[PDB]
């Protein structure tokens, strides 16, 4: 029928979040380095996992988030690093805002947005210079915070067969007085986004 | 208030499985 820039933004963000998740896992050493292969995204160096099951898990997660992003019902996507005790040790928070009305320039939308996203990737690439090394045996999870007015979130997010979502528990989210590491913010004609890390002092 | 999360956990990747990935699935 006609173009839908809400969907365009959802596609851009899902593509970018996949690359960002992969690079977070690399720079925080959540998995053995051997699975990663250096590649180029947004014209900057990145590290992509080649482990089939991990890649499908990340893609399944984002396939579920995409329709919520298309409707602008996502407030933030959070990549949480968890210790052996299931307690958050680091949180990479992607705060996502789509303006209620867009004013779109005519000269190369995606190219401009992709240049802005490359800065996020570069920041993630060097965030280990200010974060303390995580304890051994950490895992990760993804948290989706929806807008208060969002309706039927639990049904809308169940896109993938055999990949159910559940409400997180207090233990899944809470950190006591974490350090704040601002990484990057951007404003474009179609989306505003901020990325920062919350690090457990421990 | 509380966010949503996947019920399933991501896979565990042993040091050995990583060598297999590096051997066959990289360029």
């Amino acid at each position: 029928q006609d173009l839908n820039f809400g969907q365009v933004v959802a596609d851009v963000l899902c593509e970018f979040l996949e690359v960002a998740v992969h690079l977070i896992l690399y720079v925080r050493e959540v998995y053995p380095v051997g699975i990663f292969q250096k590649r180029k995204k947004y014209n900057v160096p990145v590290q992509m996992s080649c482990h089939p099951e991990l890649n499908q898990y990340i893609q399944d997660t984002l396939h579920c988030v995409k329709p919520l992003l298309e409707k602008n019902d996502v407030e933030k996507v959070v990549v949480v690093i968890l210790d052996k005790e299931h307690r958050p040790v680091e949180k990479f928070v992607f705060e996502i805002t789509q303006p209620p009305l867009l004013s779109i320039s005519s000269d190369s939308l995606l190219s401009h947005v992709e240049q802005l996203l490359a800065a996020f990737i570069l920041k993630i690439s060097v965030c280990d210079a200010v974060l303390d090394h995580n304890p051994p045996g950490c895992t990760f999870t993804v948290l989706v915070h929806t807008r208060e007015a969002a309706t039927r979130n639990m049904e809308k997010i169940q896109v993938i067969k055999d990949f159910p979502w559940i409400l997180a528990d207090e233990q899944d989210v809470h950190m006591h007085d974490p350090r704040l590491i601002p990484l990057k913010t951007m404003t474009s004609d179609i989306l505003k986004m901020q990325l920062y890390v919350e690090e457990r002092a421990h | 208030k509380l966010p949503l999360r996947p019920k399933r956990s991501p896979p565990v990747i042993s040091e050995e499985a990583a060598e297999d990935v590096k051997q066959y699935l990289t360029i």
